[PDB]
């Protein structure tokens, strides 16, 4: 059954493709770009977002939130509330000469972030091995030489019967509330060891992390989000303007 | 060793209906040989219409470490415009693409409907210093339905959603897959039909991390091979498309 | 090099144990099949403006509306590539109805993406008036030259079956659709990029 | 409906042998459709290379009363010399003959060797008034010989001692015929080898009898079609004769 | 008599047929039939001039195994039975689809 | 002269199972008597005008 | 066709299609399926040959 | 990943004054596609060898063993009736190797 709501959200889908250099220090989420990674939100609903400003003369601009989902988040959108186990496949693309250990831990509870008059990114001087010890956090330790994959599964656990799905929806300063009572936790992957690589490679390693929930159980027959369910479309120029849709009635 | 002759006479009406046709004459006058004989050498395979199923490099593509053109162009994270599409190291227009090589369409000549999977396999070959991965891939149509729909108009978690499999330079060696008949139209038009289907495709998961001097460069490449499955061809005619 | 595992953290307890606890607490249904969402109607438009006398395909609107991504019936294709089965449409009338006036409504069949002018008005055929019943509801079949149906393919035009309106007097009604007991998406693809709010700003 | 995707792994050496070729890389990573379905209409017939055997007019041959040409020309009771050789009605070269109608050529490409008897039938239709005989006949080697050899350069007690078959055209309607596979050499060379064999014959007994006057005519023609059985077809090659 | 089976690639046909059929209108005619059936001579028809240098062929057409779709015709125009009028000059009646 | 003999092109195959095979799939109906359409009501004239 | 004179500026063409009895019902109905029937007779005499 | 695919017939040589050569021109991948002859792809990562085995095949029950005895421009007919075929080792994937 192609529409059965387990094997929908079933389906893998990549979120983050970051980039461990042999520089970058241990027991520090690895940052860099792409969207988050080293703070994966752990929860259903998504998380990153692009913001599209366009100019509609020389006195504003337009902003249009652009999210980017993957298959379980994308019908995440469609309910009010959510609840499952999220599960999540890191890879370590490289080569039998590069050995390592990724440190992967979660934490429950809000999420060390630096709002944005628009957007919402992840605090990394608050979550450095100093000011976040991941000694007592459920953890694994992925070392390159014997594994190069694992798959962590997040069972359920937010203090509350559901969360919602409202994600980074409109999530800036002033509203972001909405975007912590939506995850119950993330998991941070920050290097035990530091990536040792021979100058016959590269001094650098793609690490491709995979998304996707079981065990699933969603609410209420419609979106928590402020506006009705739209889908992003690529205009030809990247001046053209979008459609925006309302939630007036006649 | 005698008669070696026929001569008149018959019976009334007549059909063998070799193959299609028949024909309604007076029964036949007709020799054979007495008896004939193989006389000749038969037994080193036979094969079949079984043909198309036939492996056969369909393209060949070559990575090279050297980041410089789109080739390596990693699959982007966003799309906001059309201008920035999203980009891969090759793309083919399925299934006509493989009926033109090992030269299937010209053994399918005269034949009307066809049905059928597309098999295909990506036999890689870097070295051990190549690191790097890709997703292959496949879409119905994705090239015949409004762009917004397309692989190439979504987001890098969009893409990876569509139905593929991984390929990392230092794991497989190669990787199959199965592009099953994904035809609303019952059969396809050899001759006529545009033929036209959906195109495959081939995104790189990530850029090809290769060692950094220069003078060395790092390769990969690829050889890609197609065949078809489940073939089904039925219906003759004089027509065949030389498009 | 290769390998591979998996690890579940926390202490386990079936996850459907506990969402099923959760449902009987907070919810009281369970939401299993999409293609549910596919009987449930949806508003694609709280206005749909239409002038008298004019037979209007619903493609006029559908397919408007089947980008947009508002309601489940488009949102949810975009999950996948083909669809297959009858839809139904439901007519809510807002048009303010003149004593002087007696407004009906006129539904046909016609083939997809066909032109009004170019078909007749024969063949089955439902009508309503709004001053005794509002809502216009009315299915459309699955006539189909394929058992299924790709989403804007080549020029396959009147291979299977549109809906066409009509009315006496200009109207203007909600428009509400769902597929019937029959209809359904197939092979799911890849998810497009969501929208977020837009508000525009100085610098 | 979900993993619609594969990842890495897999076994040592590899085979999956699809027909000629094998490949060997660490097993592979692919996906197929979750257990795929036909969804497609398949059962109006199938055929299979058993396309040689099917009937083709491989040539149309026009006799007229008109007693004029060598057309009409009967069997010479004797031969003295090469000037005055055999006059036939039609002449053809097998089995090349054969091979360039239908589109059969085409079929068999990127094949070497090939094994079968060629198949005839002349089907006649001539009215109720015309009177006349015909015998059939064929030769291996024919003009591959010492002429003296030849079927052509032999008196008319000669000419029908050769396997053939007689044709009346106020008894039988069509007369078939069989072309043991006479090839000395195991097989036949599709691409290179001349293919060359023997060419058949058509000799008329007697004259093409017709009622006398001038300005009505009275003619017969035939329909000559041709197939092979017992065909071989074996080992592949990239090469095909365009002769 | 010969028997063709149906076979179009396609579940179903069009019924549209020839109707409205010409240069800048003739996909609905394609879309509708499936194929052809073509008569030629294998061999020059004989015949004496004792008899007639010609030959009528009559051929008759009718269907089996049928099955029909949806109860509308697929022509642009009401189903009407053509009348022929009392002269090769008078007009005939001709049916729109408009509704009042 | 007389004689007559009868051919059918194709392999055989139900043409039945296969028509009511696409029913199923195009249709949801059987329509098979023309009776039916008897019973089904039609309009004649949009409009029928009267004192 | 059946081409009538209106006036010496225009003609009505009216579509006058001699259907079968089958081709009577398939015009009732948007689709068809089925099997296609042909009885080809040629009438003549035993003196003619083809 | 080393090709092997075996070609039965002609062998595309160059005939020499005094001797016989291949033509390495005529056997490109372009103008000598080996996707219909019987191969093998040797993968350098997976496998080290591979023995293979051809059966006798030349349309013929025996082969002549002059080889390429005296073969040149003049006589070069008794060096393709003694053979039957040949095998072409095509590079599928070019070879890769570090300066290490």
């Amino acid at each position: 059954d192609e529409m059965a709501i387990g094997y929908v959200c079933g389906n893998p889908a990549v979120k983050h493709v970051l980039t461990w250099k042999t520089t970058d220090a241990i027991q520090k989420p690895i940052a860099n770009g792409d969207d988050w990674g080293g703070v994966i939100p752990v929860g259903m609903p998504c998380y990153s977002k692009s913001i599209r400003t366009i100019k509609i003369s020389e006195t504003e601009n337009r902003e249009t939130e652009v999210i980017d989902a993957a298959p379980c988040e994308y019908v995440a959108n469609m309910f009010s509330y959510w609840r499952a186990t999220m599960c999540y496949r890191i890879t370590v693309v490289k080569t039998a000469f590069h050995t390592g250990r990724l440190e992967i831990f979660f934490e429950p509870g809000v999420i060390p972030v630096k709002p944005t008059v628009n957007n919402i990114g992840p605090d990394q001087d608050q979550l450095t091995g100093a000011v976040a010890p991941s000694d007592n956090n459920y953890k694994y330790i992925l070392d390159l030489t014997n594994d190069t994959e694992v798959t962590i599964r997040v069972p359920f656990v937010s203090n509350k019967m559901f969360l919602k799905t409202a994600g980074i929806y409109g999530a800036n300063s002033e509203n972001n509330w909405n975007f912590h009572e939506s995850f119950s936790g993330f998991l941070c992957i920050r290097p035990v060891t530091k990536l040792m690589a021979p100058d016959t490679v590269s001094d650098n390693v793609s690490i491709v992390v995979w998304k996707w929930a079981e065990d699933v159980v969603v609410v209420e027959p419609k979106p928590l989000t402020s506006g009705p369910t739209q889908v992003y479309r690529p205009p030809p120029t990247a001046s053209a303007a979008v459609e925006v849709l309302n939630v007036e009635l006649q | 060793e005698l008669a070696s002759s026929t001569s008149e006479n018959s019976v009334e009406t007549q059909e063998i209906t070799t193959f299609h046709d028949v024909e309604t004459p007076n029964r036949i006058d007709t020799p054979m040989a007495q008896d004939t004989s193989s006389a000749r050498n038969m037994d080193d395979t036979h094969s079949i219409i079984q043909f198309l199923q036939r492996p056969v490099l369909i393209d060949n593509i070559e990575i090279i470490a050297g980041t410089t053109a789109d080739a390596n162009k990693p699959l982007s994270r966003y799309v906001l415009d059309q201008q920035n599409s999203q980009k891969y190291v090759r793309s083919w227009t399925l299934p006509s693409t493989v009926l033109k090589a090992g030269g299937k369409a010209q053994k399918l000549a005269n034949f009307k409907y066809l049905r059928c999977d597309v098999q295909v396999k990506l036999v890689l070959n870097a070295n051990p210093f190549v690191a790097g991965r890709m997703y292959l891939a496949y879409s119905p149509y994705d090239d015949k339905v409004d762009t917004a729909r397309s692989v190439l108009q979504t987001s890098r978690a969009g893409v990876t959603g569509y139905p593929g499999v991984e390929l990392d330079f230092q794991l497989d060696n190669s990787v199959e897959m199965t592009i099953p008949y994904a035809s609303f139209q019952e059969a396809y038009d050899l001759v006529t039909g545009t033929e036209d289907f959906v195109q495959l495709y081939l995104f790189p998961i990530t850029p090809v991390l290769g060692p950094k001097s220069e003078s060395e460069s790092s390769k990969v490449d690829i050889s890609v091979y197609m065949w078809l499955s489940n073939i089904s061809l039925v219906i003759p005619t004089y027509r065949m498309n030389p498009d | 090099k290769t390998n591979e595992n998996v690890i579940s953290f926390f202490d386990s307890t079936d996850a459907e144990t506990q969402n099923h606890d959760v449902l009987m607490k907070g919810c009281g249904e369970f939401i299993v099949n999409l293609r549910t969402l596919l009987r449930t109607f949806r508003t694609i438009t709280d206005n749909w403006i239409l002038q008298a006398n004019t037979k209007t395909p619903i493609t006029d609107l559908t397919n408007t509306t089947d980008a947009q991504g508002r309601d489940y019936m488009s949102y949810l294709s975009y999950l996948y590539r083909f669809y297959r089965g009858g839809r139904r449409y439901k007519f809510f009338n807002t048009t303010p109805l003149k004593q002087s006036q007696t407004c009906y409504i006129r539904s046909f069949l016609m083939p997809r993406n066909y032109s009004a002018d170019e078909i007749n008005v024969d063949g089955p055929s439902h009508i309503t008036y709004p001053v005794i019943n509002p809502v216009h509801e009315v299915e459309v079949p699955f006539y189909s030259q394929y058992r299924k149906i790709p989403i804007a393919s080549t020029s396959d035009k009147g291979y299977d079956s549109s809906l066409m309106y009509f009315s006496n007097t200009s109207t203007t009604q909600i428009v509400a659709r769902a597929g019937n007991d029959d209809f359904t998406f197939g092979w799911m693809i890849g998810p497009p990029q969501l929208q977020g709010e837009t508000r525009s700003v100085v610098p």
